[PDB]
RNA sequence: GCGGUCGCCUCCUAAAAGGUAACGGAGGCGCUCAAAGGUUCCCUCAGAAUGGUUGGAAAUCAUUCAUAGAGUGUAAAGGC
RNA sequence: UCUGGUGACUAUAGCAAGGAGGUCACACCUGUUCCCAUGCCGAACACAGAAGUUAAGGUCUUUAGCGACGAUGGUAGCCAACUUACGUUCCGCUAGAGUAGAACGUUGCCAGGC
């Protein structure tokens, strides 16, 4: 798996519902180094997640510097829609 | 083999509700003992931040000894550190505390009191 | 006697028993709480109250059933006095082998106690038999259940010559 | 529980008024109350 | 010591049949036969036991019934 | 009839109904899973109406697994009368759904059986229903 | 109309101050106590099983798991 | 600066295991001869003495497995606001609990033999 996020931006007005239905997610690295400098991501991207990692292993970043294996760990999917939410990283250390 | 009781833990747990209406105010200080396994003790305390006002020792060495109930037992129960203070309140933990520690209770109740 | 017969073949055992550290977590004897029962709520319980002055020290308290399920429950009938072992009494007719005065059930068991509560039970007309049955030939229920100085059976087992059973 | 009444023979005055049952204790009782007119605590006759 | 419970009860004096093993502590009154410094020096009629004529607990004695018995002529 | 034994009260409030769901968003006892999408109250009257029928068409074949018990009991009035003069006698067992919550569960039985006999069972709750495959 | 209610105390409804209605949903009071009152000491809860004439799974005192799930003269909440 | 003693902190201060030392000082240790006293046994309650010991406690050092404090990123809820008929939806503010990554085997108050 070689996915690539980038840094997205806070101080987010919750007018992003609407610039949603275009792909995307939140993602949030844990661990040293870095900090909760969020990163987003896209879903049909992820619509091969099926060949990626399995659920437990290793993911590319490329998020400027620091590109190391992150894992996503939590679950944050959503009922009504086949959507998701907020999936998110950590580092390895 | 089955659960043995310590008896410091009840000792200052006692002095907890104990200490809840006394408490020297250096305008009457309370004069407060530590019994041990052979001697005994005693110290006055000031209670407005903690600060440790005024002091003896019964175990000083000044003179030491045994019997744990001595004139020693009376010496600590005279000692003071001479300044403005009158007949404190005897901080007791102990029972019979008007007799038990009267052996400290006893002597100083003329010149500290 | 038995005093000292807590004394007289134990210290060194209790000083070898176990191999522990320092003398002190090598035990003593448990202490015991000599307890007496009945089986009638009025005449018998009110009536068997010298059993005690017998092989107890206690004048006789008057404690009742607590957990008192549904037709176990009374008040305040001397069912079972308080005789604990403190340390005077701590020699109490329980360490007499006069339970050897019947001569039937001494070996009851392989072992005695999953919960290290011991309960040595004489059962019939075994214990206080050096008084004769003048008027302690009726009904009268018993209740030696008390700690030993072992966790388990293991080692409290063949070092108890004490009291042998 | 029935009402009673005592008075210090000195005052002579029966100003305190005290409850007691007729089962609990129906003998005559009697303590010391502070009755007015003496300035000191005498024996109160509770008829 | 706290007085306010048990009576009046000490140590006694008793010679059994065999080795007089029966000496602790007592409750027992009766009529001195003769006293000693091995044991009492005072009334000594705590009487006799079996603390020592015999147990039958680390012991023999004789057996049950009988066995098949047609063996020796029946 | 899912029903309880023992209550402190026997008469109570109506439940709140708005917004989305608390527990139970997922499956467990089986592999597949019949989600609900709009909010009611199933009144286990409908269960035991949409139970029976489910397994006459599954013919004694696999299990099932309730995911939904009627606790707060709903009360009603008898004969039409006047307004206000107590509260009617307790007659039905309500259990309340909101959008996103799996009512039934089966295993081991083919999906062809599970479309059509969730198909099958849905056509008596007043709630709208959508398959789920435990679509991780 | 018939029936039932009419005074005082506790809780929920009552929308995180107080207050707040209906023939709305639950329980109580018209006392008792010389001690269950004042003061100085001293102590410690349940649901847990041990195997102890006897066992009524529960008749006993222990022992340890015991976190207030106990006990408060009287209903309920707030407290210890 | 070590321990013993008093007065602050939201168990970050813990129960669950252990590791190792000494009796300057807390401990286990001797009985009723005495002060007090268990409606019950001087183990709690007291006394004179300590020949005997360090298990345990006591103190540090280890286990983040045992539980609280739990910084961000979201999200439910909500105060205004424009719409529509709301079990809603958009637009602005404040944004939780729980879940993580963590901090995590107390900061000191003032004295006594040093």
């Amino acid at each position: 798996s070689l996915k690539s996020i980038i840094r997205q931006g806070k101080q987010t007005r919750s007018d992003l519902k609407q610039l949603r239905k275009s792909g995307k997610v939140p993602a949030v690295v844990y661990g040293y180094g870095t900090k909760n400098v969020s990163v987003k991501v896209d879903e049909v991207e992820f619509i091969k997640v099926i060949r990626e990692v399995g659920r437990n292993g290793v993911i590319e970043l490329g998020v400027g510097s620091k590109t190391i294996k992150v894992m996503v760990a939590d679950y944050q999917f959503d009922p009504l829609k086949n959507q998701i939410t907020h999936i998110d990283f950590l580092a390895i250390n | 083999m089955i659960s043995k009781i310590d008896k410091n833990k009840v000792r200052l747990k006692r002095h907890a509700r104990v200490r809840t209406n006394l408490s020297g105010t250096a305008e009457k200080p309370r004069l407060n003992v530590y019994r041990s396994n052979k001697h005994i003790y005693a110290q006055i305390i000031d209670d407005n931040k903690g600060v440790t006002l005024a002091q003896a020792s019964s175990k000083d060495s000044d003179i030491a000894t045994t019997a744990t109930k001595v004139e020693l037992a009376t010496k600590v129960g005279e000692a003071i550190a001479k300044k403005a203070a009158d007949k404190g309140i005897k901080e007791i933990v102990f029972d019979r505390g008007g007799y038990l520690y009267h052996g400290r209770v006893k002597a100083l109740a003329e010149a500290a009191r | 006697r038995l005093k000292e017969k807590f004394n007289t073949e134990v210290t060194e055992n209790l000083m070898k028993k176990f191999n522990y550290s320092s003398v002190m977590e090598v035990p003593k004897i448990d202490k015991i709480v000599v307890n007496m029962g009945v089986g009638d709520a009025v005449q018998n319980s009110k009536v068997l109250d010298n059993a005690v002055e017998e092989l107890e020290l206690i004048t006789g308290q008057k404690p009742l059933v607590t957990k008192a399920k549904k037709s176990i429950a009374t008040f305040r009938l001397r069912e079972g006095m308080p005789i604990g072992a403190k340390v005077t009494l701590r020699g109490e007719r329980m360490y007499e082998f006069l339970d050897k005065l019947i001569s039937v059930s001494l070996p009851r068991v392989r072992d005695f106690q999953g919960v290290s509560k011991k309960a040595f039970d004489g059962r019939g007309n075994y214990t206080l038999g050096v008084k004769e049955q003048l008027i302690f030939p009726e009904i009268d229920y018993d209740k030696v259940s008390k700690v030993r100085g072992m966790d388990i059976v293991i080692v409290t087992t063949a070092n108890t010559d004490e009291e042998a059973r | 529980r029935v009402n009673v009444t005592l008075a210090c023979t000195e005052c002579g005055d029966r100003n305190y008024i005290t409850t007691k049952n007729k089962r609990n204790n129906p003998e005559r009782i009697e303590m010391k109350k502070y009755c007015p007119r003496l300035n000191k605590y005498t024996l109160h006759r509770e008829t | 010591m706290k007085q306010g419970i048990h009576p009046e009860y000490h140590q006694v004096i008793f010679l059994d049949t065999t080795t007089n093993f029966k000496f602790l502590s007592g409750s027992t009154k009766t009529s001195s036969e003769m006293m000693e410094w091995e044991d009492g020096k005072e009334y000594p009629v705590i009487r006799l036991d079996i603390s020592s004529d015999s147990h039958p607990f680390y012991t023999g004695r004789q057996k049950f019934a009988a066995a098949d018995g047609r063996v020796e002529r029946f | 009839m899912l029903l309880p034994k023992r209550v402190k009260y026997r008469r109570q409030h109506r439940p709140k109904t708005t917004g989305r769901s608390k527990g139970g968003n997922y499956v467990t006892f089986g592999e597949f899973g019949l989600q609900a999408t709009t909010t009611s109250w199933i009144t286990s009257r409908q269960i035991e109406s949409a139970r029976i029928a489910m397994t006459r068409y599954m013919k004694r074949g696999g299990k099932v697994w309730i995911k939904i018990f009627p606790h707060t009991p709903y009360t009603k009035k008898p004969l039409e009368v006047r307004m206000g003069a107590g509260k009617g006698a307790v007659e039905g067992w309500i259990a309340v759904v909101k959008p996103g919550r799996i009512l039934f569960e089966v295993a081991g039985v083919s999906e062809e059986v599970a479309r059509e006999a969730l198909r099958l069972a849905s056509h008596k709750l007043p709630v709208k229903t959508k398959f789920v495959k435990r679509e991780e």
